[PDB]
């Protein structure tokens, strides 16, 4: 995991423009310009790839790359310095609020439809990458955290009674 | 071939190719009054020189990243590639850091470099790389090598970050390459002998008289005025005087006769300037030309050499002391000498005792000019007293 | 210098260089083991292997410089050897106080102590064609004064475990205990 990190952060154009760069901001336009390529087929393959979900799928394999990579449950991070500096860099890299506004998207829950879009799997990450790098340990956060990224979804997936597309 | 040893004043510059034209920007630190650090034109000192007593730091310790990591955790050596140092601001005693916020909205993961006062944590301390591939970890460095300072808390590099007006280093991930130039080599500096960028004032021998300008109840340009003066002044902030010698580097080495220098004024921060059409006078740093403002002592009042003393890379040999050392100052272009007169009519004479010093050929054999060095404390307090009287009279237009 | 070729290389400076960098990492892997006094099983051998090698290379010098060859003196005097010596007697200076400590670790100070005895004949044989002022006298002072901590901390050593065969078996320690074996309550041998 560390020397992940530094030859990352050696070499900083791995991650996506996007998120990194004096131009886009961070996950959540990247995510918004991805939902609307994806809803839009002027930009991609006019079984093609569509390139908005290619672009949610890159981002989400780098946060979940990025979150595993995290050095601890605070087991020997609660008593090491590197450990701290590695979080500390992955808490700089990318920022809390760009995190919880991209776990709050509430994606649809479709007669089917077609899953090659954003994918349910994607928040998974994100949720992986915020109680490895942040965690769950305050009240009020982890409160508006339920109410703007949870309820939505627990309620899209309790709506179901016979049409069971996505498990 | 000269190594950096330890407890040495160097230098931190760098060369910065932006809009098809390269520059040589420096490391500077306020110190007092500001926290982040800030860069430093040593090139183009023809019209505006450089302020090179702030961008002067001081090396403490080089220690490994084992050494460093178990004292932190619980002499004149030599600096090595790979170790870790402590760079302690010469001028403030502060000591460089790593800080936590930041500035330049462009760099969303970069960090600010300035000055604290603690040297506890990772964020004081430095270690340093190679930028070739000849020099490997562990060799001893040398005059002129170009260095790579990565942070040891945020593992950043100390990278020279590009804006419109922004022109700060900051701690960023893309590496900028930084030339040491030594200033003083920390080795048996002469007491009692002169030294490059020294703060000092002149004396006479049986006049108890020294070179001052008018005080503060004068406006600023009957302060532009120069004169001479006895009294409490022989200890004030006014009376000193700075040698802001013209090299970038070895500008701290021994000051011999003949070389150029010029001579700033520490509480108002401006040179002696000369144009012929009038005597000398104060002007600011913006406009001072090196011909203008150029200055030498001389041993004598003849011309015997001028041209003779080109450029000595080291520390130099100890020739001009303080007290039994008779200098004459001699301009670059005019050379002419220094004397005293009696703008002061018998109508009032017993009043306001000064006499100006206007500088011609002949002069009078009885200068007789004694140097004088002034104490850290009384250089401290002049320097401090010139930066906060400059933001409070920005600060008192500001808000008017 | 294989004079006759075209593209000579030159081996001693070679070999002075790789003495360097076994010498750098045995300083790192001590100064990995600060502050633990435990040394495993892995921590023996990682550390007898490195003496042998060190040893090895100091011997391969000896032969290099044995007969009074003046150009692999000057050639020794011109290269990196003082940083190597150097660090190996600041490594030894500590190793020598820490094992002496605690048991199970006679062999490691044994092998490092005959370590100790090749360096310093490798050091010695620089001098046999010596002259009241030459070169080589002048750079072994320098890595005296360059290391003065360390030696004088083996000097005390060496005189501290020296004057112990005269100060015990010479007036009285001999007889305090007349048994047999060396029998000693560690009491008597305190105030002795």
């Amino acid at each position: 995991a560390n020397v992940v990190v530094r030859l990352l952060i050696r070499r900083p154009e791995c991650f996506g423009p996007a998120l990194r760069g004096e131009g886009g901001n961070g996950l959540l336009a990247a995510m918004e310009e991805a939902i609307k390529i994806a809803e839009d087929p002027s930009r991609d393959g006019p079984d093609t790839i569509h390139m908005g979900n290619a672009i949610m799928t890159f981002y989400a394999a780098l946060i979940d790359l990025l979150g595993r990579c995290a050095p601890e449950m605070h087991l020997i991070h609660a008593g090491k310095g590197e450990a701290i500096r590695i979080r500390s860099i992955l808490r700089s890299l990318i920022p809390l609020g760009d995190l919880v506004g991209v776990i709050s998207i509430a994606f649809q829950m479709p007669e089917p439809d077609m899953s090659a879009g954003f994918c349910p799997d994607h928040k998974a990450a994100m949720v992986l990458f915020l109680d490895r790098v942040y965690g769950i340990e305050v009240q009020d956060f982890l409160l508006h955290l339920l109410e703007v990224g949870f309820l939505p979804d627990l309620r899209a997936a309790a709506s179901l009674d016979t049409a069971a597309l996505s498990x | 071939i000269q190594f950096l040893r330890t407890d040495d004043e160097v230098v931190l510059q760098c060369t910065a190719t932006i809009h098809k034209e390269q520059q040589k920007l420096c490391l500077a630190a306020e110190g007092f009054g500001n926290r982040l650090c800030f860069l430093e034109s040593t090139s183009n000192s023809k019209n505006v020189p450089p302020d090179l007593s702030i961008c002067t730091f001081v090396l403490e310790q080089s220690l490994s990243v084992r050494a460093l990591q178990e004292m932190l955790a619980n002499g004149h050596r030599t600096l090595l590639y790979g170790h870790a140092i402590l760079l302690r601001h010469s001028y403030s005693g502060m000591y460089l850091c790593c800080l936590s916020t930041s500035r330049s909205s462009t760099d969303k993961l970069a960090f600010d470099v300035g000055l604290q006062e603690d040297t506890t944590g990772e964020a004081c301390w430095w270690t340093i790389h190679p930028a070739s591939k000849q020099r490997s970890e562990g060799e001893k460095v040398r005059v002129g090598d170009d260095l790579i300072l990565v942070s040891v808390s945020s593992e950043r590099y100390l990278h020279l970050s590009y804006g419109n007006s922004s022109w700060h280093v900051d701690a960023a991930f893309q590496q900028t390459l930084w030339s040491v130039a030594p200033i003083s080599s920390g080795s048996e500096a002469a007491q009692g002998y002169l030294i490059g960028g020294d703060v000092l004032r002149l004396l006479h021998g049986h006049m108890d008289e020294c070179l001052t300008v008018p005080s503060g109840e004068h406006g600023e340009e009957q302060r532009r005025t120069v004169h001479y003066e006895g009294g409490a002044v022989s200890v004030h902030a006014r009376s000193l005087w700075r040698l802001e010698t013209l090299r970038v580097a070895w500008s701290g080495s021994h000051i011999r006769w003949g070389q150029p220098f010029r001579l700033r004024h520490v509480t108002t921060g401006k040179y002696l300037s000369l144009m012929e059409d009038k005597n000398l006078l104060l002007m600011d740093k913006e406009k001072a030309d090196v011909k203008s403002t150029a200055f030498a002592f001389r041993s004598s009042k003849e011309k015997l050499d001028v041209g003779v003393r080109k450029e000595v890379d080291g520390m130099g040999t100890s020739e001009i002391k303080y007290g039994d050392s008779i200098c004459y100052i001699q301009h670059v272009d005019t050379g002419l000498w220094l004397t005293y007169q009696a703008v002061d009519v018998k109508s009032a004479r017993m009043g306001s005792i000064q006499r100006k010093a206007i500088m011609h050929h002949e002069g009078h054999m009885d200068d007789g000019l004694n140097l004088s060095r002034s104490q850290h404390e009384e250089s401290r307090t002049a320097r401090v007293i010139r930066s906060t009287v400059f933001l409070f009279n920005r600060f008192i237009r500001g808000l008017d | 210098t294989q004079t006759g070729n075209n593209t000579t290389v030159n081996i001693i400076i070679s070999t002075v260089d790789y003495l360097l960098r076994v010498q750098e990492s045995i300083s790192d892997f001590y100064w990995y083991y600060s502050g633990k006094d435990i040394i495993d099983e892995q921590g023996q051998r990682n550390f007898s292997k490195a003496i042998q090698v060190a040893k090895q290379v100091f011997n391969t010098l000896t032969e290099y410089i044995q007969g009074p060859c003046t150009g692999n003196q000057q050639s020794l005097a011109h290269s990196r050897l003082w940083d190597a010596v150097v660090g190996f007697l600041h490594v030894f200076a500590h190793m020598q106080m820490k094992l002496s400590q605690d048991s199970s670790q006679i062999e490691l100070l044994k092998e490092l102590m005959d370590l100790q005895k090749d360096m310093v004949v490798m050091l010695l044989s620089m001098l046999e064609g010596n002259v009241v002022n030459g070169t080589i006298g002048k750079q072994m002072v320098d890595m005296l004064v360059e290391s003065s901590n360390n030696v004088e901390m083996i000097l005390k050593f060496f005189d501290m475990f020296l004057k112990l065969k005269d100060l015990t078996s010479s007036d009285t320690f001999k007889e305090y205990d007349p048994d047999g074996k060396g029998v000693i309550s560690k009491r008597d041998f305190h105030k002795a």
